[PDB]
């Protein structure tokens, strides 16, 4: 017996997802060639 | 009419008084300069 | 009962109002001679030739200086790493003249306060405490080396340590920024985080400490008689003190043990100050800050500017005016 | 101790790392994608390497009005097509 | 009289409320379900 | 130097005014106890 | 504690310490009016700041004539 | 006049250090 | 334009996929609620 | 037992983050405040405000990365994306520098938020508010040096941009147009900050080496315990160390704590009254009597006017680059420079 | 001078040997715990 | 339920980074950024 | 008119200093 | 060791309304002087 | 500046007067 969706969960992935779709974003930059 | 109950003595301790020194010659050892430009 | 053991016992004795033991054998003249060259040369010294290019510069407030404009000048040019003491001198006019008392007072200094930070091992052990207090000491007292000898000997002069005055100070680091590009160096970085995380983390303690003062006092006296020297239990309510934290921002982020606290109080800023010396003494070997001028162009070639190549621009306006009359050829290479 | 389940038994549990292995490489891929399509350039207007200067301009394309500055910068674009 | 940057300022005024509200109609939903017993 | 003649009287005043008002709160805190 | 001509003349405006009414009482109307002002101070701050631009407000000295 | 002032104020610190060292209100315990 | 589902397309999979891996627990602790 | 009760009840529930009224002012203006910063850095060029690359998709690092302020041509306009400037366009808004603005406004809410906070726990938990009140000094310092300052000069283009270098380019303009390294209040900030690290540093070292043996191991972490009464450490010890080898130490931990308060506090309240006086260019760029004396005596030298050559050298230098929308050309043979450089 | 120079030689040396001798006189028992 | 041992999701979260993070030091040295 | 501005410090100072000596030395009478 | 020889002094009310009549009108007839 | 500081001290001792009569130290008779 533990809730799954919190005020928790909520702050978590507000930061998390987006962290991790910068992050995708950034790693195909490496690869831009002028 | 009663004396004023609401009085108070005032203190200030020798450390208080070193310190409160030093605040006031540190900043004139700073500012003065600035006041002779 | 010896003479020699009585000495002995009177030089480590714990009851010397300032505790003098052997460190202090050491401290006490080289910070006597130090301060009382210093004082004097303040006040009084004439201008010193500190680019060894019989150009002069005033420091002393006799020879027209404020506070704020006054410095003891490093020693001159001409001289570098030599070491010019008194009786090297033809004469006191000479001395004074080539900055000779910038060398007698950082020697005296640095040796001194080697012995301070000693002395405070030594006290520590006479009096049974754990020693490492001395060790929080070697952050500054690094950076003093780094900036008073460990910079002149990778840069060959004196002439090049930092000097000691107030505009002297700015001078050195206007022109440390344009010949080695310190703000874009990772060690004065972690300094920066060091000395901005202390000062953070000091308001911090002391404001939660301050919050959770247990009530001992009337609103008409100072809290601070709320506390007697010595008293065994403590003043503040660290529960407390945690429980406020730890909603702040989270349960985990908050220290509950004051002994983990406090060491973290130590060590923050004693590892960002020897980071930031460990940068002056390694630029002082002219491994310099990260270089990003024209690291972004474009299809072309043409150089599409960043913020490192406006701050490049300010550099440049300092590296052609410093010591404006002192260079021949056209690469400053120390 | 509030009544959340607790970060270390739900990094560790086999629910937890069925769903993430798929929705972080999901949104490290959608990322990606952003860049690689060129999306990211024009939602932004961040100029590509070959669009900073006309060919052969070396004038800054700098906005200088306040409310004609929007038909400042449409007009530095197409001084590029 | 009715201005482009007037039209602009109702615009930035009802989205605020809408952002303000909708805010409130969430908390103040979540707070009836979810309460605290004594 | 040229300095300016008023520095020397504000110095003073700066100096003397707020050092005299401790001074006289801590004299008159210690003829008590 | 000494009364004064002047003291019994102003005596009743001195006298209703600590009556409150009941409740919320007049809150709801005050953040009517509460948000009504932060409005205008809006159009007030976005008119000198020229994001707000309205016909005939020229907000430039030249409006001294 | 200036330079005078300086050391002055500099000569009275100096002093002070003196007395809060040596003439300390003594810290007494409990 | 067309790269938006690009871009957009792995997060609603990855919604998806979560949706469908956590539903039925999501729907106990909705129970609880009163 | 109304609404406004039951919301009560629920913004102050014990959570792993507590939310508070509070937290409706906080938390939305400190996620778009970074998200902004976050948002700018990876995507958003500088090019049309400043003739700068700034962000990762053009090539920048976390160094050199920004979001830079508006063009001088905005003026102190809020930029507001649905403002007369953007006219709604997100990406105009972008190019234009909507995002310095945004960011500016919303962390100052976010602040206000975060000491608002402060304030609201400290209520609940029933501590006093020293810790809020702490924090007024970040805040002097934000206000001060992110919208007093540029709104008292041309436009937002000369505030801080948000970006590492951008920062160490805002120092160094300071030094070379202000000369704020001359200032007395930037001084007495010096003071607080350094100051405030040597307390933090000689406070934890002195408390971790005058501890109590409380504990057999050698980790003497071991031996503390929150709940305990006991002092953990010894003050009688610490005192008497720093008496006899500085000549004075702390005897009363409550003044020791709020002097650490203190100290760091009024540093950094003392740098943004300085900051104020720049916003109006009101600086302590010069003591007359050194000039006065200068310009008759070519031999008198001091550290104070070779600085002054230095912020001279600075500003030709890096004014043309730094103010692209004042046009400046100087020719080669204006520059200042010494022989040789 | 070389007056002055003797002196600061003899000074240093006579600082620098009462802290050689003086550490070399059995400084670790000059303790408060455990003396040896 | 706590089916993973702990130490082995850090060093496979731990390895992740420092692939992440060398790509960008990698990507210093080539294409945008590089001076080249 | 070209007077002495020495004479502003030294009647400043000739007022200053002996009258907060009698203020002192009053204060501190009041309070015992 | 406490020294058997301090005194506390005293200065009445009057004495300061008398000593400060002194000083100012002291001041007020010699500053003409002093500025010349 | 002088004018100036012949009018205070002045003004100070109109000042001092007042004290002087209204805050006397009462005199009674013991
Ligand atoms: C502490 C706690 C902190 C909590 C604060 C929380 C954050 C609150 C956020 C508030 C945002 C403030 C927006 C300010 C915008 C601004 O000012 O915008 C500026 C505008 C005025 O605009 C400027 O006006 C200037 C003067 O123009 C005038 O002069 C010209 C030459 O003659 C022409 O004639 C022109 O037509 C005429 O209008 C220039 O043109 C500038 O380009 C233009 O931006 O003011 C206006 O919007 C309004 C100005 C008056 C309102 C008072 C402003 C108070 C803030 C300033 C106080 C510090 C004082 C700074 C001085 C240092
Ligand atoms: C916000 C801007 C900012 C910030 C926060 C800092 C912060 C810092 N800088 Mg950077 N810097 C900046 C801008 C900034 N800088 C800019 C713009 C430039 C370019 C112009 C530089 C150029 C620069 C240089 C060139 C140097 C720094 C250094 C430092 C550090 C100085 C503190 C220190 O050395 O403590 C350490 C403590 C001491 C130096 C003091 C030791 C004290 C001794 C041991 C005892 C003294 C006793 C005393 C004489 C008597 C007292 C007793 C009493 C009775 C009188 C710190 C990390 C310095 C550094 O890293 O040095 C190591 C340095 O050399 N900076
Ligand atoms: C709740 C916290 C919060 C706060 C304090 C702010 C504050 C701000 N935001 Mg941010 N914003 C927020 C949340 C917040 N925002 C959220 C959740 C989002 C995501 C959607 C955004 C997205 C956002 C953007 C995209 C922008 C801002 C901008 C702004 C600035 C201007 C706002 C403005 O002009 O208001 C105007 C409106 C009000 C003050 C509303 C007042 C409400 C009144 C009292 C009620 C009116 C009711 C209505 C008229 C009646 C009904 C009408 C009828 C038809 C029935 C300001 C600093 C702008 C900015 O930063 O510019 C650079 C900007 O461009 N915000
Ligand atoms: C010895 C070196 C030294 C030292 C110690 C300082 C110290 C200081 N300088 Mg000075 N400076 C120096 C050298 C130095 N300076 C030199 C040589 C120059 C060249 C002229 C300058 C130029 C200079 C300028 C130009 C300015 C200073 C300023 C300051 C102050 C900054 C206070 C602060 O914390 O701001 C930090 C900022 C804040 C506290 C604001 C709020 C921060 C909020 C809370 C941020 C929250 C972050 C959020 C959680 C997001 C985190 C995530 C994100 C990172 C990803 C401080 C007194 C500033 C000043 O005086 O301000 C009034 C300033 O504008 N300095
Ligand atoms: C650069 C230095 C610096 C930083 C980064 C910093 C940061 C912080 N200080 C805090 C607290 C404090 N700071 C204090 C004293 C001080 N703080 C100082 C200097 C700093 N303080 C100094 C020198 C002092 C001594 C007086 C106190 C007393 C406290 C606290 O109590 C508090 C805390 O809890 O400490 C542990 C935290 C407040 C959290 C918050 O508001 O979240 C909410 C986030 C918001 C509202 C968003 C703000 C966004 C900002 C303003 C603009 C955008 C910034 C970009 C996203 C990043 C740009 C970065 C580039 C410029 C490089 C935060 C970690
Ligand atoms: C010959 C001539 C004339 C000489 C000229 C020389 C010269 C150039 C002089 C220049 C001087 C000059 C003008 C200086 C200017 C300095 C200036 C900027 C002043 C700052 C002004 C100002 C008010 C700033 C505001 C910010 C401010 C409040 C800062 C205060 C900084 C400060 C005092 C911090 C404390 C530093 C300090 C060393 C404290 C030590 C504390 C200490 C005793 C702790 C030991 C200790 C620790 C424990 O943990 C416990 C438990 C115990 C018990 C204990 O004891
Ligand atoms: C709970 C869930 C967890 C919460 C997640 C929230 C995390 C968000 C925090 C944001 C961190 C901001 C750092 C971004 C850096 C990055 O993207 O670099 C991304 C860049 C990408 O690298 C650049 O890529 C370009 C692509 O065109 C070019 O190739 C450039 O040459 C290349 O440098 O990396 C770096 O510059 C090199 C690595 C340096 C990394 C920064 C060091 C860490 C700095 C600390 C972070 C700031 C905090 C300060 C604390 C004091
Ligand atoms: C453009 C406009 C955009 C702006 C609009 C922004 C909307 C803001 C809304 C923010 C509110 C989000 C928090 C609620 C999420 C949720 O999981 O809680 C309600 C449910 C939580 O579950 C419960 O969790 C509870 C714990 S707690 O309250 O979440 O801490 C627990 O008590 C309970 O047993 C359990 O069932
Ligand atoms: C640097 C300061 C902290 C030093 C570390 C030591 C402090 C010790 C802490 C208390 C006593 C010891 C507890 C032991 C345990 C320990 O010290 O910590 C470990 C702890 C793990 O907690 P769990 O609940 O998983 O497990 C309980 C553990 O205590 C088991 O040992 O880490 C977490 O809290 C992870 C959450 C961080 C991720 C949160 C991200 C989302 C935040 C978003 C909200 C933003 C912030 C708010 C905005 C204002
Ligand atoms: C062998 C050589 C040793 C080195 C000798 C150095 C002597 C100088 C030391 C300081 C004496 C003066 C401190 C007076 C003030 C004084 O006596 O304080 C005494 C005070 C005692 O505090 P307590 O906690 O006992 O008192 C609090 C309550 O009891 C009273 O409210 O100490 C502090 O508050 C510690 C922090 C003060 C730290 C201030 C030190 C800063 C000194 C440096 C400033 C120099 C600028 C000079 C520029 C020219
Ligand atoms: C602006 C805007 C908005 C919003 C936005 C947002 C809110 C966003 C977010 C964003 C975010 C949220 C993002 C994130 C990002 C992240 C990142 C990108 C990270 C990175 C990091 C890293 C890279 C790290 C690493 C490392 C290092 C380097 C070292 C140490 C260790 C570690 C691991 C930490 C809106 C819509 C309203 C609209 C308007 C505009
Ligand atoms: O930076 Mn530039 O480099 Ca080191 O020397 Mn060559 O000039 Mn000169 O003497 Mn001082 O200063
Ligand atoms: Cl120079
Ligand atoms: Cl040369």
């Amino acid at each position: 017996s533990y809730p799954i969706f919190t005020v928790r969960w909520v702050a978590v992935h507000t930061l998390a997802v987006p962290t991790i779709f910068f992050l995708g974003a950034i790693a195909a930059m490496q690869f831009i060639q002028r | 009419m009663e004396p004023n109950p609401n009085r108070q003595p005032v203190e200030l301790n020798r450390t208080s008084l070193y310190l409160g020194l030093l605040l006031i010659l540190v900043l004139a050892l700073l500012f003065s300069s600035y006041f002779f430009n | 009962a010896n003479l020699w053991e009585r000495f002995c016992n009177w030089v480590t004795s714990t009851d010397n109002r300032l505790y003098v033991g052997w460190f202090g054998v050491i401290m006490i003249p080289t910070l006597l001679a130090a301060t009382i060259c210093f004082v004097i040369a303040f006040i009084a010294a004439p201008p010193v030739d500190i680019d060894g290019i019989r150009e002069p510069v005033s420091g002393s407030l006799l020879y027209g200086n404020n506070i704020i404009t006054g410095a003891v000048v490093p020693s001159s040019n001409a001289i570098g790493l030599h070491f010019y003491p008194i009786w090297e001198a033809a004469s006191l006019d000479e001395w004074l003249y080539n900055g000779g008392p910038y060398q007698l007072i950082i020697f005296h200094f640095l040796l001194g306060a080697s012995c301070y930070m000693g002395r405070q091992w030594e006290l520590s052990y006479r009096l049974g405490m754990r020693p490492w207090i001395c060790v929080a000491y070697s952050a500054p007292l690094a950076s003093a080396f780094a900036v008073f000898l460990i910079y002149p000997i990778g840069q060959g002069s004196f002439s090049d340590g930092m000097p000691l005055g107030i505009s002297g100070t700015f001078n050195f680091m206007i022109v440390f920024q344009a010949e080695h590009n310190i703000l874009m160096h990772p060690f004065h970085q972690l300094g920066v985080a060091g000395v901005f995380g202390g000062a953070l983390f000091c308001a911090m303690h002391g404001s939660l400490v301050t919050s959770s003062l247990i009530r001992e006092t009337t609103e008409t006296e100072s809290a601070n008689y709320g506390y007697k020297f010595g008293q065994e239990e403590e003043t503040y309510n660290i529960v407390a003190a945690h429980g406020y934290f730890g909603r702040l921002i989270f349960q985990y982020a908050s220290f509950n043990n004051s002994r983990s606290l406090h060491f973290f109080l130590a060590a923050w800023p004693v590892v960002g100050v020897w980071f930031t010396a460990l940068g002056i003494s390694t630029m002082a070997f002219n491994l310099n800050g990260f270089n990003f001028n024209h690291s972004v162009i474009d299809a072309k070639g043409n150089v599409i500017n960043t913020w490192a190549d406006i701050i490049n621009r300010a550099n440049l306006g300092m590296e052609v005016m410093h010591e404006r009359n002192a260079h021949n050829f056209p690469l400053d290479l120390a | 101790t509030t009544g959340e389940r607790p970060f270390s038994d739900i990094i560790t549990s086999v629910r937890y790392w069925v769903i993430h292995s798929i929705t972080i490489p999901a949104l490290f891929i959608a990322g990606w994608l952003f860049v690689s399509t060129g999306l990211a350039y024009d939602v932004f207007g961040t100029p590509r390497p070959d669009s900073y200067y006309a060919q052969e301009q070396r004038s800054i394309p700098l906005v200088t009005d306040r409310f004609e500055a929007k038909q400042q910068v449409e007009t530095f674009l197409e001084q590029l097509k | 009289t009715i201005t482009p940057s007037l039209k602009g300022f109702f615009i930035g005024l009802l989205s605020g409320a809408v952002v303000l509200g909708l805010t409130f109609a969430v908390l103040i939903a979540i707070s009836q379900i979810d309460k605290v017993q004594r | 130097m040229e300095v300016n003649q008023l520095g020397l009287i504000a110095t003073a005043l700066f100096v003397l005014v707020p050092s005299v008002f401790l001074i006289i709160l801590y004299v008159q805190t210690e003829s008590q106890q | 504690a000494r009364r004064t001509w002047l003291g019994d003349i102003l005596r009743p405006l001195n006298s209703e310490y600590g009556k409150v009414a009941p409740g919320w009482g007049t809150t709801p109307l005050m953040a009517v009016f509460m948000g009504l002002f932060l409005v205008f101070l809006l159009i007030i701050l976005e008119i000198y700041n020229s994001t707000l631009i309205l016909d005939g407000v020229n907000v430039s000295w030249k409006a001294l004539g | 006049m200036e330079t005078i002032t300086y050391v002055f104020i500099f000569a009275c610190i100096i002093a002070l250090f003196f007395f809060a060292i040596f003439f300390r209100e003594p810290p007494r315990i409990t | 334009d067309w790269r938006v589902l690009v871009v957009l397309l792995p997060v609603l999979l990855a919604a998806g996929w979560a949706v469908r891996n956590i539903l039925p627990y999501a729907v106990k602790q909705v129970q609880k609620l009163l | 037992r109304g609404w406004f009760d039951i919301l009560d009840d629920w913004l102050k529930r014990d959570r792993f983050v507590f939310v508070g009224w509070s937290g409706i002012l906080l938390f939305p203006c400190a996620y778009l405040a970074l998200g902004g910063w976050l948002t700018g850095t990876t995507f958003v060029t500088s090019w049309y405000t400043h003739g700068l690359a700034s962000s990762y998709l053009e090539g920048c690092n976390f160094l050199t990365v920004a979001v830079s302020t508006p063009a001088n041509s905005m003026g102190h306009s809020l930029l507001l994306l649905w403002g007369p400037e953007a006219q709604g366009d997100f990406t105009r808004w972008c190019q234009l520098g909507g995002l310095w603005t945004f960011i500016a406004l919303h962390g100052a809410f976010g602040l206000i938020g975060f000491m608002l906070r402060q304030f609201e726990i400290a209520r609940l938990v029933g501590v006093r508010p020293y810790n809020a009140i702490a924090f007024s000094a970040p805040i002097a310092v934000f206000v001060s040096v992110f919208l007093i300052y540029p709104l008292g000069q041309s436009s937002w283009f000369f505030a801080p941009s948000f970006g590492v270098a951008a920062i160490f380019r805002f120092l160094l303009f300071f030094q070379g147009f202000h000369n704020w390294t001359l200032n007395p209040f930037h001084m007495m900030g010096v003071a607080g900050v350094l100051g405030g690290a040597l307390l933090c540093a000689i406070h934890g070292a002195t408390v971790e080496n005058t501890l109590f043996q409380d504990g057999e191991g050698a980790s003497t972490f071991r031996a503390f315990n929150p709940t305990q009464a006991e002092e953990t450490y010894s003050m009688v010890t610490a005192n008497r160390f720093w008496s006899q080898i500085f000549g004075i130490a702390f005897s009363n931990k409550r003044w020791l704590h709020f002097f650490m308060l203190f100290v760091p506090v009024t540093g950094l309240w003392m740098s943004a009254i300085g900051v104020v006086g720049l916003a109006l260019n009101l600086r302590s760029y010069d003591f007359i009597s050194q000039e006065i004396r200068a310009a008759e005596d070519p031999e008198f030298e001091t550290f104070y006017t070779k600085n002054l050559l230095l912020n001279e050298g600075i500003r030709a230098w890096m004014a043309p680059q730094d103010q692209p929308h004042e046009n400046f050309v100087f020719p080669e043979e204006v520059l200042p420079r010494g022989n040789a450089l | 001078m070389e007056t002055l120079k003797i002196t600061v030689y003899i000074v240093v040396t006579f600082f620098v040997l009462l802290f050689v001798f003086g550490f070399l006189s059995g400084d670790p028992a000059r303790n408060p715990k455990r003396k040896d | 339920g706590g089916r993973i041992p702990l130490w082995i999701v850090a060093t496979v979260a731990g390895m992740g980074v420092i692939v992440i993070v060398g790509l960008f030091f990698y990507g210093a040295y080539a294409g945008l950024g590089s001076s080249l």
